[PDB]
């Protein structure tokens, strides 16, 4: 979890979220 | 369902189950993360109030003192990572 | 006894291997296995258009260490974005 690794993961989950729904690209519902 | 469907179902369920107990009903405190560890996640624990605090404080990217939804995806990521290796 | 989420990790887990061994590095999805993870193991998150070039760019934007696959840690971030 360590803290740099879970910051990291954090905003590459919200940078790929944001991509999805705010909100670009379609092959995902 | 898929069996990766049926798990992101548990997944999500799970997190809500515990999240619903106490305050915000979307994010876990301290004592919501703790019944969540120590009945679903058993196999990963050592456990005492500091390692809880420890973890929570790890997971809480966005620095609220709690872990919502997505930290704990990012959690349970890490703990399937750890298996995976 | 495993937990039903204890039991849902590992279906994580093996679900990521049963197509990143089917070809080349045998720990990492290249574009036709994850194409085939998607098809088949998650239906219900699929769009109205699952063409080629859709899954092009979903590809570019799972890959984020730029080495032309998916890893498991680049997957689990994919699910951790799609899971709610
Ligand atoms: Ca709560
Ligand atoms: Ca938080
Ligand atoms: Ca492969
Ligand atoms: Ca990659």
């Amino acid at each position: 979890d360590a803290t740099e690794t879970a910051d990291a993961m954090n905003r590459e989950v919200s940078s790929l979220k944001n991509k999805l729904r705010r909100g670009d690209l379609p092959f995902v519902v | 369902a898929s069996p990766l469907e049926k798990a992101l179902d548990v997944m999500v369920s799970t997190f809500h189950k515990y999240s619903g107990k106490e305050g915000d009903k979307f994010k876990l405190n301290k004592s919501e993360l703790k019944e969540l560890l120590t009945r679903e996640l058993p196999s990963f624990l050592g456990t005492d109030e500091a390692a809880f605090q420890k973890l929570m404080s790890n997971l809480d990217s966005n620095r609220d003192n709690e872990v919502d939804f997505q930290e704990y995806c990012v959690f349970l990521s890490s703990i399937a990572m750890m298996s995976n290796e």
